[PDB]
């Protein structure tokens, strides 16, 4: 055909932002939309630094 | 992304998903007892000069 | 002794272009294609050069 088209796919990190503020002993995180879909049950998360 | 859990046919790209075809054309014609040039198979033929 | 966890899953991205038609074309008169010259056939000098 004169048109043609293909497909890409990036593999990327499972990456989460905290929009507010939680002190220690809060079982609840507030993060950007959709963002929580991805992880499920099970996984391990471990707060990054600079 | 899907939380979903099942992937279906409506979790697919823009074009992704093709549906199925008959790759062929069904023709209709007209129909009768006689041919379809009727006239003509029942006539003779002669040249002219 | 666990249960299996949930699942999830992405899609791709998609591009695309065109095709272009190009067209260079060469003349010549009979006559200049019979004569013999120096530098050669000037029909396939054309055909090169195009």
């Amino acid at each position: 055909d004169p048109e043609f088209s293909w497909w890409e796919e990036k593999l990327t990190h499972n990456r989460l932002e905290v929009k507010t503020e939680a002190a220690a002993g809060v079982t609840t995180l507030a993060v950007d939309t959709d963002q929580a879909w991805a992880c499920v049950k099970g996984d391990i998360l471990m707060v990054e630094s600079v | 992304a899907t939380i979903a859990g099942l992937r279906g046919t409506g979790d697919w790209g823009n074009q992704e998903r093709p549906t199925d075809f008959r790759e062929t054309i069904l023709w209709m014609e007209p129909n009768g007892q006689a041919p379809l040039q009727a006239l003509m198979s029942k006539m003779s033929s002669q040249p002219t000069t | 002794g666990s249960l299996a966890p949930k699942s999830a899953t992405r899609n791709p991205v998609k591009l695309n272009n065109f095709c272009q038609i190009f067209k260079k074309s060469y003349e010549i008169t009979k006559t200049a294609d019979a004569t013999k010259a120096r530098t050669g056939s000037a029909l396939a000098n054309d055909k090169k050069r195009r």
